[PDB]
RNA sequence: CACCCACUAAUAGGGAACGUGAGCUGGGUUUAGACCGUCGUGAGACAGGUUAGUUUUACCCUACUGAUGAUGUGUUGUUGC
RNA sequence: CCCACUGUCCCUACCUACUAUCCAGCGAAACCACAGCCAAGGGAACGGGCUUGGCGGAAUCAGCGGGGAAAGAAGACCCUG
RNA sequence: AGAUCUUGGUGGUAGUAGCAAAUAUUCAAACGAGAACUUUGAAGGCCGAAGUGGAGAAGGGUUCCAUGUGAACAGCAGUUGA
């Protein structure tokens, strides 16, 4: 349903902002469940939870 | 069936359209429209530009 | 319940209220005055469609300001609105009032909208913050519905 | 106190109700006085303001600096296809103004004209003039008609013919038709009555309601503006950059007495629109058409005797907004009333044309045909082809299909 | 007001709450700051001069401008006076 | 005061954004004897009402700033205590 | 019946003024009775390190954080919320 506390959790186990937080579409309900840092942890091992890449900034112009 | 006059881009020019214009130097030009008459008064070479007459028979 | 307007014979009859509802009471009122003595199926397509804003409402006393619309000429009248919320609003009523004659044992294919009235609630109190540290009220007009269905046909 | 300096009002007062047109077509409102020493003849007609074009003549002007000399003037083509005769009205003068005392309809009205009728054609039945028309073809019907046309003749000062358009000749997306009144001049009742019956369902041709080089008088409705403030509806001088609640206003509405605003003073409203006669537009040319012998003639609309160019009145790419003119045509001096494709009504003038200004025969040199929907520079496509020689879209168009 | 320059057929005189500030402007007059001259012992004054100085509200009735409509001709439409 | 510069002006036009406008939802306040078409008359000497005349046709929308000696403040000017 | 009387209540105005400062939203899905406003994803943008970022002092005082509700409040709405 909501996963504002999951996006937020999420973000602080992975060491990123909530920007680079994706949590998977289809697994909503699955997420939903993951009301605890521990079982955030094994969402991100299972891949239900992904750290997007950084943004490309190229300085390939510049060089 | 007035006289028939010819652009700076050498475009023929039928009666009623465009301006002329008159230098105090003394000589007259005719124009058809804006954009011909201000590429003359920007001093633009008309063998440069390529939709011109004076251009096509160049090349 | 005191309804007013009691009919001629409460065994071909049914009835609905409501009370507080929050609805403006001038837009009500006019809708409620375009169904008055339809007939229940009638009002069902037109409550629908002025949702729709396919038909609308001719606002006859409380038209101050009203724009003028095409649709009013279906109507004797200049000014029409399409106001959603008093439509739905009786919708739920006429839904409520159909089932109650579900109860009773009539046909509610022959229903006629006999009698419909719409009375001013008390008022429910908002505030509002004006230019020279002042306040002034932004009061709501809420308003009791009820209504009497008939059997004819 | 008085005002400093004197000044003229802005706008005129002899169009006060500055109202949207109660009408689209325009109304006559003026026939031309009706005398009887000259011949049957129409006193209006129907056309559409097609659009607008320059042309190059010589000036038979003496005295003047342009005698003897070439000129460019604004003209006005108005697509003028024929219009159908369908009925006769007869008017009865009386202490209260003209009332209509019978009106008569032809037997088979167009499909075209009997649009005019209805407010939603598609829907319809088409059951205008149905009973109407079986009048003709039984006994008492006839007799009737016999009766109502003899009734005319003995108590009918004024008849006039109710005409209508042929859109379907038209470029427009519009189908009905236009009906007019036309008043017949020219002749005893009689003979008005005689020569309106055997036109009735006929098609009268522009040719024979006006002439080459004669004044006549435009009526019809002017372009539409909507709502505009006074200073572009009466064209008031705008007030200065420092004004505080706006500039496009005008400053003063009035004296304290008479205490009220005046009819006199401007004020924002409807601009446009509104229901136009001027006078004194010269006719300078009346297009043939096209027509089929052998194959489509279309030189003399726009060739001139100077030209002998096969071109029609057309511009290049078609007029702008309109279509194609392709019925016979009327060539206008100057600017006219409306927007493009809006109807017309022609009439004689009610005026006797004796300046030199007027009656001066017109003598035609050229007729302008570049495109009008941009800056055109060529007359006809095989003047265009000529100069700038085959292009690429041409080449692959012979060289895919040799 | 006045006077002057120039054009013009002529460059007449006035009223409308000394027309017209919810139309404007704020140059002047007519607040508070300040300078000079004159008067006053002084606070201060000056149809004496000078400089800086907040211009609010309409959505109400009517008027006017436009825009739908309304009466009555059985309904409705076209053309008209 | 001069050069330059320009929509300050002659002389206005066009474009863009947000509004105004229409709709869904929500929703005030100022003000209000009664109200609201005029000419003249007389009258607290400038009437919406009174007299005499002109006349008067539902319900309304968008504007408007002529009036309501419009609203805002028991006039700060002047006089009296 | 009056006192720009006191207190309380109610009208017209009026469904009117207005809900116009700081460029901007869109598609699909989920939960849900109900989605312009909630959540996720995909886009397009903005702040642009003197930030619309991360932290504090004063002041607030529990607003912090979970779960639940949809009465009232959040000047539309809300499945959302200080
Ligand atoms: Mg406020
Ligand atoms: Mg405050
Ligand atoms: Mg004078
Ligand atoms: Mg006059
Ligand atoms: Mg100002
Ligand atoms: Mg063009
Ligand atoms: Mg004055
Ligand atoms: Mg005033
Ligand atoms: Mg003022
Ligand atoms: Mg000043
Ligand atoms: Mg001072
Ligand atoms: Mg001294
Ligand atoms: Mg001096
Ligand atoms: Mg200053
Ligand atoms: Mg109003
Ligand atoms: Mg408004
Ligand atoms: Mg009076
Ligand atoms: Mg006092
Ligand atoms: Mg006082
Ligand atoms: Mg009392
Ligand atoms: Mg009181
Ligand atoms: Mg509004
Ligand atoms: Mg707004
Ligand atoms: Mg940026
Ligand atoms: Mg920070
Ligand atoms: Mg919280
Ligand atoms: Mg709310």
């Amino acid at each position: 349903s909501m996963l504002r506390l999951q996006k937020r959790l999420a973000s602080s186990v992975l060491r990123c902002g909530k920007k680079k937080v994706w949590l998977d579409p289809n697994e909503t309900n699955e997420i939903a469940n993951a009301n605890s840092r521990q079982q955030i942890r094994k969402l991100i091992k299972d891949g239900l939870i992904i750290r997007k890449p950084v943004t490309v900034h190229s300085r390939a112009r510049c060089r | 069936m007035k006289v028939e006059l010819c652009s700076f881009s050498g475009y023929k020019i039928y009666p009623g359209h465009g301006r002329r214009y008159a230098r105090t130097d003394g000589k007259v030009f005719q124009f058809l429209n804006a954009k011909c008459e201000s590429a003359f008064l920007s001093k633009r070479n008309p063998r440069q530009i390529n939709w011109t007459v004076l251009y096509r028979r160049k090349h | 319940v005191r309804y007013s307007l009691d009919p001629e014979n409460p065994t071909k009859s049914c009835k609905s209220r409501g009370s507080n509802l929050r609805v403006h009471f001038k837009n009500t009122r006019e809708t409620a005055q375009a169904i008055k003595g339809m007939h229940i199926r009638k009002a069902t397509k037109y409550l629908k469609d002025v949702t729709l804003q396919k038909q609308c409402v001719p606002f006859r006393r409380y038209n101050g300001g009203v724009g003028r619309c095409a649709q009013a000429k279906q109507w004797g009248w200049t000014q029409g609105r399409w106001p959603k919320k008093s439509a739905e609003f009786l919708l739920h009523m006429l839904k409520n009032a159909e089932s109650n004659a579900e109860l009773k044992g009539l046909d509610v294919d022959s229903l006629v909208i006999e009698h419909i009235q719409v009375n001013k609630a008390p008022k429910m109190r908002r505030r509002t913050y004006r230019a020279h540290g002042r306040i002034n009220p932004y009061m709501s007009s809420p308003c009791h519905i009820e209504m009497i269905l008939t059997e004819k046909e | 106190s008085h005002r400093k300096f004197s000044a003229p009002r802005h706008g005129s007062l002899g169009f006060l109700p500055r109202k949207r047109s109660s009408r689209h077509r325009g109304k006559v409102k003026s026939f031309p006085k009706d005398d009887p020493s000259k011949p049957v003849h129409l006193t209006a007609f129907l056309g559409y303001k097609a659009g607008m074009t320059h042309i190059v003549r010589e000036v038979d002007r003496p005295g003047s600096k342009v005698n003897k000399k070439e000129v460019v003037e604004a003209v006005t083509i108005v697509e003028t296809p024929p219009m159908v005769v369908v009925g006769i009205v007869g008017y009865v003068e009386t202490p209260r103004g003209l009332r209509t005392f019978k009106t008569v309809f032809a037997e088979h009205i167009s499909d075209e004209c009997k649009r005019r009728f209805y407010k939603n054609w598609h829907k319809s039945k088409k059951k205008a003039f149905t009973k109407y028309c079986k009048k003709w073809q039984d006994e008492d019907g006839k007799k009737q008609l016999e009766k109502d046309f003899s009734s005319m003749k003995k108590y009918c000062q004024v008849i006039r013919v109710i005409a209508h358009t042929q859109m379907r000749l038209l470029p427009l997306r519009q189908k009905k038709a236009h009906l007019m009144e036309i008043q017949v001049n020219g002749g005893t009742v009689a003979e008005k009555l005689d020569w309106a019956r055997e036109r009735l369902e006929q098609q009268v041709p522009v040719n024979q309601v006006f002439g080459q080089d004669e004044m006549i008088d435009v009526i019809g409705v002017t372009k539409g503006k909507g709502y505009k403030g006074v200073t572009s509806r009466w064209h008031t001088k705008k007030l200065p950059r420092k004004t505080h609640r706006g500039l496009r206003k005008v400053a003063c509405i009035g004296a304290w007495h008479p205490a009220r605003v005046a009819f006199s003073v401007a004020r924002a409203g409807q601009k446009g629109y509104h229901h136009r006669t001027e006078i004194n537009k010269k006719i300078y040319k009346i297009g043939q058409g096209y027509l089929i012998k052998d194959g489509k003639l279309i030189k003399n609309n726009a060739s001139t005797d100077y030209d002998l160019s096969d071109k029609s009145i057309n511009p290049l790419g078609g007029f702008v907004h309109y279509g194609e003119v392709t019925n016979d045509f009327v060539m206008l001096k100057g600017c006219v009333v409306g927007t493009k494709k809006r109807v017309l009504t022609l009439r004689k003038s009610l005026l006797v044309q004796t300046k030199r200004r007027a009656l001066e025969k017109i003598d035609l040199k050229f007729i302008d045909t570049t495109s009008k929907f941009g800056h055109g520079r060529f007359q006809t496509m095989e003047e265009k082809k000529a100069f700038m020689g085959p292009l690429k879209k041409d080449r692959i168009a012979k060289e895919e299909g040799a």
